[PDB]
């Protein structure tokens, strides 16, 4: 998650969902109208680097996030049924980051727990896969489509110590 | 926006660095994204004439508390998203240049930038005059695999002729086997020559 | 002159210095080029690693020990010397 | 970069092997390296020289692995097998690692590299046939898989414990497991207010 | 009965290079594993170089009577451990170097920072200070004449905190490291103070997680996973080294 981090980057630069708590005119430019004032409960989705800043500042704050399909309780309730089937790459590829950032931004021990729990279930499914290595396969193709662009760099990390384990002691 | 062009550029840097760290052998690096890189400072230079205006503005003094403050606040969350955009992209293909120095140059000028060429020889020198002086006993460009075996049958992968050691003079005829230290022809591996026996 | 007595100096001083390779021939140049003075001359020792800089620096090729370019370098640098002195 | 990215976080199996090899072992000399009071010298500057330089033929001595492999690749130096090497101590371990799934036996952290390079290496010096040692060692290596299977089944965020684990094990292990416990910290942080 | 174990060692009681070998090899390990820069011990650096160069020039000297007992192999293992020593010393010294570069801003900060416990130059080397120095101004030079040109001034600075993200990067003091319980450094375990009587008989010392505020016990001989910052007293202690 650092500044240079190109992967943090990205996922600030993913939008939420967001209701206007204010009226700016001038800021039409966020609306996409050239010359519209904005207006208090419309509502817009917003770069996560900006609509975390509009809501922890504004005292009112400046906008408020509405909440992401992305947090839905029905892609909550696919996770409590099988973490490892859910698509979260097809969610988002920053998933897991976007979700500590919402955490971060509200404290939600819940969702903390649910996300906990998927990813220990994916991370066991990942082990499985990078322990499998060649003396590509349909099952972790699948796996690796359903699995986010980071889990995709965990495991490729992971098989590929596991790898260079095998061929150091199979060759002298 | 103006930051979707750093962003693209940061995707482009993570796309090579996955790229790196996939083939462990260094690849002739990406050519660098001019493009984007311009077109991100044309925003930069766009939005700094906009900063200007708004503090014209604000000399003007119409909502310039409030309205004018918001406004120079996100032009510059905006330069500062793209300079921190650029920032990763150049960091990225400097420390790939860095490694290919410690590779090469210590024992595909178009894909870098003049700048990035000035410094990947600058960063040369500077690997040259490290080992030039104290710690010069330890040749600091040489290989960081442990020194596993201390001697290695060698043969030539390629005909290169007569090589140097520390007292002979070995030909290098096409596939011609040889029986020595493995630290005396550390080097001619470096250099290609000579492959597994 | 003397090539041999050189030969791991020589060896030493430029393949340790850059990985560049020494001809047993662009040696007994060396060797040529220190005799030419008519004592040892330590100081050509130097005057040979700030020849072989140059030419790194310049040529920036390997092999350069072959001498058919050395002996070029070595006037170059003798020249430098000299405006040098 | 100076360090490799595989690198940055755990080390190599080539330098846990170095690490092994910088352990010593006992071997028996054929040289008289020893001089009667009626010559060459190691000097070592890292490591004892007065063992080799007193060693003689058939006596037993200790030295560094990697310098007592590299009297092994002579005919002079045969490698003294570890007692633990050993096909009832072996059984011992096995029948150890059963009785107490919870609780690993008391191998060495470098009990499976070292096992390795004697196959490779200190086949011959072994009284018991080499297969049978590699074939005990493949029972204990599967056991303690299931072990670490187990507790990475009970993997918590505050510590862990491994006692008897091998070394080799435990840098193959670090990456997923520090990952893996590291993103279950973050969570946890970023739940706490 | 009778024991008279203390009278029969009280009878028999009547710089090693080696062990600096050792001591470096262990600085190494702790600095490969440590995300801290440990602190740069001139003394014993020094004396392993000066020991390296006169293991060089005697190693030249029997070449040269080599070449005017005589047995070779003496001096093959002398070359082969020198080239072993180098090795370790040059990957520690990248190491140490790679470390630099990742926190040269915090470095900057921590040179310019009176307030802080240790001096730039007792942390580092004399050639490894003229190195941090003179890469932060090249690339200072490097990023100023690319960006900040353009940048307005008030955003210019390039260690400035005042960004989101603080552009200083510093070594993450709270992140996971393995580590072995080397035990108290004196041979008594109950001289050391930390070191104190666990539950089985078994010497343990007990250590702290600020976030967690939890306190647990390190069995001496023992390998653990914790958190740098809380290790970095035993570290300091030398009663844990890092894997």
């Amino acid at each position: 998650m650092g500044y240079y981090d190109i992967d943090d980057v990205l996922a600030d630069g993913t939008e939420f969902p967001c209701k206007f708590q204010y009226d700016i005119p001038g800021l039409g430019y966020l609306e996409n109208n050239p010359g519209r004032p904005i207006t208090k409960n419309t509502k817009l989705s917003l770069p996560l680097w900006l609509a975390r800043i509009l809501a922890i500042v504004g005292p009112v704050p400046f906008v408020e996030l509405l909440p992401p399909d992305m947090f839905s309780t029905k892609v909550m309730n696919a996770i409590k049924t099988d973490p490892v089937a859910l698509d979260l790459h097809s969610i988002n590829s920053h998933f897991f980051s976007l979700a500590i950032k919402w955490i971060m931004l509200f404290s939600e021990k819940e969702l903390a727990n649910v996300v906990s729990e998927l990813l220990l279930q994916r991370a066991q499914e990942l082990n499985h896969h990078a322990s499998s290595l060649s003396i590509t396969n349909i099952a972790t193709s699948t796996f690796l489509l359903k699995l986010e662009e980071m889990e995709k760099e965990i495991y490729k990390k992971s098989h590929e110590s596991y790898k260079d384990t095998k061929r150091w002691m199979f060759k002298k | 926006m103006y930051g979707d062009l750093g962003n693209k550029l940061v995707l482009e840097a993570k796309r090579t660095k996955q790229l790196y760290a996939r083939s462990n052998q260094d690849v002739n690096l990406p050519m660098y994204h001019e493009d984007i890189i311009r077109n991100i400072l044309k925003e930069v230079s766009n939005l700094r004439k906009n900063t200007e205006y708004l503090k014209e503005q604000q000399q003007l003094g119409m909502l310039d508390d409030k309205v004018a403050k918001c406004q120079y606040f996100v032009t510059l969350l905006c330069m500062e998203r793209n300079k921190r955009c650029l920032l990763a992209y150049q960091r990225l293909r400097t420390d790939i240049l860095d490694s290919m120095a410690w590779n090469n140059n210590g024992l595909d000028t178009n894909n870098l930038s003049h700048q990035e060429q000035e410094y990947l020889k600058e960063y040369c020198d500077l690997i040259t005059d490290l080992k030039s002086g104290d710690l010069v006993d330890i040749d600091l460009s040489g290989s960081l695999v442990p020194p596993s075996d201390v001697f290695i049958d060698v043969r030539v992968l390629k005909d290169a002729g007569e090589i140097q050691t520390e007292y002979g003079v070995f030909n290098l005829i096409k596939d011609s086997q040889f029986f020595v230290r493995q630290s005396d022809v550390e080097r001619l591996i470096q250099q290609g020559y000579l492959q597994k026996i | 002159i003397q090539p041999p007595l050189l030969r791991p100096l020589a060896y030493r001083v430029l393949s340790r210095k850059y990985g560049l390779s020494i001809k047993s021939d662009g040696l007994s140049a060396l060797a040529e080029f220190v005799g030419t003075n008519i004592g040892a001359n330590w100081r050509q020792g130097p005057a040979t690693i700030k020849f072989l800089e140059q030419f790194a620096a310049v040529w920036k090729q390997q092999e350069r020990g072959l001498f058919i370019d050395q002996s070029g370098v070595k006037e170059v640098i003798q020249e430098m010397k000299e405006r040098e002195k | 970069m100076s360090l490799p990215a595989h690198l940055q976080q755990t080390f190599s199996p080539e330098e846990i092997q170095f690490i092994v090899e910088n352990e010593p072992i006992k071997i028996f000399p054929r040289i008289t390296t020893r001089q009667k009071i009626r010559h060459t010298r190691w000097q070592l500057i890292t490591t004892d020289d007065k063992a080799l330089n007193n060693m003689v033929a058939m006596r037993s001595t200790e030295v560094v692995l990697w310098i007592a492999l590299l009297l092994k690749q002579q005919s002079k130096c045969s490698i003294v097998a570890p007692q633990w090497l050993t096909t009832k101590e072996l059984d011992r371990k096995i029948q150890y690692e059963k009785t107490h799934p919870d609780r690993f036996s008391e191998l060495p952290w470098n009990w499976l590299v070292l096992a390795r390079i004697l196959f490779n290496k200190a086949k011959d010096d072994f009284h018991d046939p080499i297969h049978e040692l590699r074939g005990k060692i493949q029972d204990l290596r599967e056991i303690r898989q299931i072990k670490v299977l187990k507790g990475l089944k009970y993997l918590n965020e505050s510590h862990l414990q491994l006692d008897n684990l091998s070394l080799l094990e435990i840098n193959e292990l670090r990456p997923f497991i520090t990952e893996i416990m590291d993103k279950l910290r973050e969570i946890h942080t970023a739940s706490l207010t | 009965d009778i024991n008279i174990d203390d009278i029969l060692a009280e009878l028999d009681k009547e710089v090693s290079p080696q062990q600096d070998f050792s001591d470096l090899m262990k600085s190494w390990k702790n600095e490969r594993c440590s995300p801290e820069l440990l602190p740069y011990p001139h003394q014993l650096m020094k004396r392993l170089l000066n020991r390296i160069s006169m293991q060089s020039q005697l190693i030249e000297n029997i070449s040269m009577g080599f070449l005017d007992n005589e047995s070779k192999l003496p001096l093959l293992c002398m070359e082969t451990e020198l080239e072993r020593l180098k090795f370790v010393i040059r990957s520690y010294i990248r190491c140490r170097l790679s470390k630099i570069d990742k926190f040269s801003l915090y470095l900057r900060q921590l040179n310019e920072d009176e307030n802080s416990l240790i001096s730039l130059t007792d942390l580092l080397s004399k050639d490894e200070i003229k190195y941090h120095d003179t890469h932060s101004l090249i690339w200072l030079k490097l990023v100023n004449d690319s960006i900040l040109k353009y940048m307005p001034e008030e955003l210019q600075a390039i260690n400035d905190t005042e960004g989101s993200v603080n552009m200083i990067d510093e070594p993450d003091w709270n992140k996971f490291v393995f580590i072995h319980v080397n035990g108290p450094p004196d041979g008594k375990w109950n001289e050391d103070p930390l070191l104190q009587e666990n539950e089985f008989g078994k010497p343990c010392y007990t250590v702290t997680i600020p976030d967690l505020k939890e306190e647990v016990e390190l069995t001496i001989g023992s390998i653990y996973v914790m958190r740098y910052e809380v290790i970095r007293d035993l570290l300091r202690d030398d009663k844990v080294a890092l894997i």
